[PDB]
């Protein structure tokens, strides 16, 4: 009993975020009473909170020694294993705690978290309806399978499920706790703004609760910039320095920095993994720094601070490999959200959000804890123009007596290739290349009809777009820019030769049923056309074909195609006549890619950060006539650009040439732009004032 | 694989 009220004081410490005072009382209980099982386990717990993964493990294992049916003690080390990524181990103590203990909920959902993280959605729910069956109040695993449902399009009882999970947040809020809703996934469920933000502000506070364990004095920072010879010093962090969509967006962005003003640092929280991408940054970045071989925040915000950082830039937010504790420190002077993650913060350690006017309304600021730092276009930048520059221009061949998106060749030889036939015409919008229909245009379809992945046409290579792959892969995932020319047609996809192709290429997740409603009466006025959409993931695929059969769909109106590599990806949107945006949240990445691609995107902007940037591309772009105020707009324009076939060609002709004309692909003019708003906070923090909204 | 942002 000595030994008990020393545990149970050291939990309620621990729930209070109190951790070293935990630990200490966890290890006083075991001097007191060295075979105390519980003690061990709840030990063990808190140093997997604070890193200590082998401490852990070692503590768990006396836990289980002492008591063999120990189910608890099994869980909780199966989440140390998975935390070191060791998923066989993990899958052992789980499938061992529900075999000693098949009533134990939190087993069942810590056994349905690695199958949904491993990509098995369907086993994932079924594990999480299993722990809800055996304790109905249990929010982590209602809002986790919320979250599983949404992947899927399961919108089964939808309303309810949405209203279940703002009463559950507003409970937990109430209480203080933890809310089970990720902020990440706040933007996807009708919470207020309060709400949202709460959200971000507890999950920020994690990090808080566990750098006080270091006891870290403040750090003091620079004032000026004399010992940076006149320079700021600018700290970009990211767990994305390789082969995902934030490098695919700011590559190019270190090395085109203006050195005699700035001086660039590239803190990667992730290892290397061998891709062009993180070559790219570790080459062009005045410094790189690998902070994934210094996992103690003490010692990497150290670095960072000694460094001489003034702004250090959080490209995370809530996202995987995010190490906000790093930003709590407070090793620099201004901290500054930046593309990543698309909402806020909620925390007191970041100082502003750099978005736009169109993203972020200046109305909207209470939605945001950080400041306002508008760039004058889109906050969003895509390096397109440096991966896919064989996309800047295009060919097409007249397979009938004209269309723009049937059958399509791209190339950086393509101005070769053309000069080398005979009776090519040119139509112009500058212009797009026709190849008639003759024994070239000929051996070309037969390429393609025949699932061939390349021919010779005059010495030209001339390659199957569905074999990028086998071809090159390096060329596939937009590290190398392709030396060949590709050819990409409807048929590749099974779309129709003679109808429009509306087209949404992200994750199934962003659409709920209001959306596919207004997809289905846009399809329903516009006869013949089809709905493109992608296996992302495939079990979401009967989901939304039924509640589009309900709506009075015939199926032959929705076509799904898999998830291709990066290059096909961005290089097939040529094929469609529009792209219908996700309100709930839209393309971001996704919306970059497809007006690349010369493709115009009907969007209608909504009350969060992430429906809103879309809008703010188009906007940069020049196409303010593709934004909806509300459904009935986004469905007439949409019906518009279906039946009024001139006013297509117009609407494509203007994305196609304000791709290049517009600022929106323009990486060196957004880095320049970015710099004088790096200026101008740092001006404001040197006469000694503190952060205020910019524009 | 095809890397996307997740929480
Ligand atoms: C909601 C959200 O987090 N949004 C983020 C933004 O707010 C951040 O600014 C970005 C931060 O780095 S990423 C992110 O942008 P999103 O549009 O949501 O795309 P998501 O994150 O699902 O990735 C799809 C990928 O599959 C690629 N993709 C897609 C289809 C395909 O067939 N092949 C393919 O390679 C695409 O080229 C993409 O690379």
């Amino acid at each position: 009993t000595h030994a008990d009220s020393l545990n149970n004081l050291a939990n309620i410490k621990r729930e209070q975020g109190n951790i070293e005072e935990a630990v200490r009382l966890y290890r006083k209980a075991l001097e007191v009473f060295p075979e105390f099982a519980a003690a061990h386990s709840n030990l063990a717990s808190v140093l997997q909170q604070q890193g200590k993964l082998q401490e852990a493990l070692m503590h768990y294992k006396e836990a289980i020694r002492i008591s063999p049916t120990f189910a608890d003690a099994y869980s909780n080390m199966g989440n140390t294993l998975k935390e070191m990524q060791d998923v066989q181990g993990a899958l052992q103590c789980y499938t061992r705690a529900i075999q000693i203990n098949p009533a134990f909920a939190d087993a069942h959902s810590n056994l349905a978290s690695i199958h949904k993280d491993s990509g098995n959605i369907p086993e994932a729910i079924a594990s999480y309806r299993t722990a809800l069956k055996l304790k109905p109040d249990f929010p982590d695993a209602y809002c986790n399978l919320a979250h599983c449902l949404q992947i899927v399009c399961d919108w089964t009882d939808y309303d309810e499920r949405m209203k279940k999970l703002v009463s559950i947040v507003a409970d937990q809020l109430e209480k203080n706790r933890l809310p089970s809703v990720h902020p990440h996934h706040s933007m996807l469920y009708p919470l207020s703004h309060g709400f949202r933000k709460a959200i971000a502000e507890r999950h920020g506070n994690l990090c808080l609760d566990k750098i006080n364990v270091l006891h870290k004095p403040p750090y003091e920072h620079p004032k000026d910039l004399k010992l940076s010879d006149g320079r700021l010093r600018v700290g970009y962090v990211s767990s994305d320095f390789g082969n995902h969509p934030t490098s695919h967006l700011m590559q190019s962005i270190p090395g085109m920095h203006n050195p005699d003003k700035f001086e660039v640092f590239c803190y990667a929280l992730s290892p290397d993994d061998g891709t062009n991408f993180r070559v790219k940054v570790m080459a062009e970045a005045n410094h790189f720094i690998d902070l994934s071989q210094i996992p103690c925040n003490g010692k990497a915000a150290d670095r960072i601070h000694q460094d001489g950082i003034h702004i250090l830039v959080n490209m995370n937010g809530y996202t995987k490999g995010a190490r906000n504790e790093l930003f709590a420190l407070r090793p620099a002077p201004i901290q500054a959200m930046w593309l990543g993650y698309p909402g806020t913060s909620g925390a007191l350690f970041m100082d502003y959000i750099i978005t736009d006017q169109e993203t972020s309304p200046a109305e909207v600021a209470e939605q945001y804890s950080e400041k306002l730092a508008y760039m004058p276009h889109t906050f969003f930048i895509g390096d397109h123009a440096n991966m896919f520059p064989h996309l800047k221009k295009k060919a097409v061949i007249d397979f009938k007596s004209i269309y723009d998106n049937r059958i399509v060749l791209n190339g950086i030889d393509l101005k070769a290739f053309l000069d080398s036939l005979p009776d090519v015409k040119i139509v112009k919008m500058l212009n797009m290349p026709v190849i008639p229909m003759n024994t070239i245009a000929e051996a070309v379809i037969e390429m393609i009809n025949r699932g061939q992945i390349q021919i010779t046409i005059n010495g030209f290579s001339i390659s199957n777009g569905l074999a990028t792959t086998q071809i090159n892969n390096k060329a596939a995932t937009g590290e190398e820019v392709p030396r060949t020319i590709i050819v990409t047609t409807r048929s590749q996809y099974g779309l129709p030769e003679d109808a429009i192709v509306y087209c949404n290429f992200n994750q199934l997740y962003k659409i709920d049923p209001s959306t596919l409603q207004m997809w289905a009466n846009i399809l329903k006025r516009v006869p013949n056309s089809v709905l493109w959409l992608l296996r992302f993931p495939a079990v979401g695929e009967p989901n939304i074909q039924q509640y589009a059969q309900n709506m009075g769909l015939p199926q032959n109106r929705i076509i799904f195609s898999p998830v291709a590599p990066k290059e096909e990806h961005v290089r097939r949107g040529q094929l469609a006549d529009v792209c219908l945006d996700t309100p709930l949240c839209n393309g971001h990445t996704t919306g970059m890619d497809v007006l690349w691609a010369g493709t115009p995107m009907v969007t209608m902007p909504g009350e969060t950060l992430a429906s809103r940037v879309a809008a703010s591309q188009l906007t940069c772009l020049g196409c303010l006539e593709l934004i909806a105020k509300n459904r009935q707009e986004y469905e007439d324009i949409a019906v518009k650009l279906g039946t009024d076939l001139e006013y297509l060609k117009k609407v494509r002709g203007k994305v196609w040439k304000q791709r290049i004309s517009s600022p929106l692909f323009n990486t060196k003019q957004y880095t320049m732009e970015l710099e004088r708003l790096y200026l101008q906070m740092w001006e404001h923090y040197a006469a000694g004032n503190k952060p205020d909204h910019m524009i | 694989v095809t890397p996307v942002s997740t929480a």
